[PDB]
């Protein structure tokens, strides 16, 4: 299963989060 | 001033990352900005060694963070595909993206937790001057 990238957004930008290989 | 906040996390296998950054007027840190990856139990390394300090007796100490739990959503997503042939592409993505929610969610919660603990601690006068606390913050071989 894949890893789980997050990023807290710059507000007030929106949190993402991202697939990542693994 | 002493400023921290956590811009970015990683989840995976059983293990979570945090970046912990830190914005400092203060002259006792080697350097004004600064970032580290720490993990939940350095966290509680941290509490704990607080509790500890004969100095601090006196003080409540902020609780630690809870420690984050990715189960659910990190067992549907490996279950997910799995199943990839059984379903539609769009079943498919429509799927994934509902797992990305929830992974969302739970990084919102805890990351909140664990920022907010350091937060805590910054606030404190006495707590922020912490020499244990101070290498949590920017020790980084490598």
């Amino acid at each position: 299963g894949p890893a789980v990238q997050f990023f807290k957004g710059k507000n007030g930008s929106a949190d993402q989060v991202i697939l990542v290989t693994q | 001033s002493l400023q921290i906040d956590i811009p970015d996390a990683l989840s995976e296998r059983d293990k979570v990352k945090f970046t912990v950054h830190t914005k400092t007027t203060l002259p006792t840190f080697q350097s004004p900005e600064f970032s580290v990856t720490r993990q939940h139990e350095d966290f509680v390394w941290l509490h704990d060694t607080l509790i500890e300090t004969t100095d601090y007796a006196g003080l409540i100490i902020p609780p630690a963070p809870t420690k984050p739990d990715f189960d659910g959503p990190r067992e549907k997503m490996q279950k997910l595909g799995e199943g990839e042939g059984s379903m539609t592409k769009e079943e498919f993505a429509k799927m994934k993206q509902e797992l990305e929610a929830e992974y969302l969610a739970v990084f919102k919660k805890t990351v909140s937790s664990h920022e907010v603990f350091l937060q805590r601690l910054s606030s404190h006068p006495v707590l922020s001057k912490d020499r244990n606390f101070h290498v949590f913050l920017e020790y980084d071989q490598p």
